[PDB]
């Protein structure tokens, strides 16, 4: 729906943690 | 072309768009508001012109 | 303390990816 975004990455600072975990 | 900036000091350029979506922070509205609906609402703005 | 609070559920993003670890 959105004009005109763009594709990129979004950090997800849980996913770290939990993934050394 | 360039919101309140020109007001504060130098014409800082942005896109209307994204103008708009300021303006409507301003109101309390969240601007995903503005970019789901920018058809809409340019759409009304031109016809209140 | 509060007048009029009501009684409901609230979600946690961290709780079923904990869970899922
Ligand atoms: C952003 O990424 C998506 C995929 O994640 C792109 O979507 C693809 O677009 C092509 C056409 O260029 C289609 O043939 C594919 O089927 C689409 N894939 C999916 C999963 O939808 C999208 O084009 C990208 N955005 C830009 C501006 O390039
Ligand atoms: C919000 O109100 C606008 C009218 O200001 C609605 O937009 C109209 O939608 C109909 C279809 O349902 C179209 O035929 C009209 O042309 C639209 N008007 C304009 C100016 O574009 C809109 O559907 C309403 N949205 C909700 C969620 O109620
Ligand atoms: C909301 O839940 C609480 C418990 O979490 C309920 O509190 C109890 O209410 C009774 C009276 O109906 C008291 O006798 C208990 O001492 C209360 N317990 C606690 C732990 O506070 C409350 O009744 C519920 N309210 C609704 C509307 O469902
Ligand atoms: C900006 O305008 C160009 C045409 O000058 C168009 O191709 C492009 O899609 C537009 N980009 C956005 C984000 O509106
Ligand atoms: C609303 O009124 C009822 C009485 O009918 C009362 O029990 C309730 O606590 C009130 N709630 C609020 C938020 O004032």
């Amino acid at each position: 729906v959105v004009i005109g975004i763009v594709n990129n990455t979004v950090y997800d600072p849980l996913q770290p943690e939990l993934d050394s975990f | 072309t360039s919101g309140w900036t020109f007001g504060a000091g130098a014409a800082l350029q942005i896109p209307f768009a994204m103008q708009m979506a300021y303006r409507f922070n301003g109101i309390g509205v969240t601007q995903n508001v503005l970019y789901e609906n920018q058809k809409l609402i340019a759409n009304q703005f031109n016809s209140a012109i």
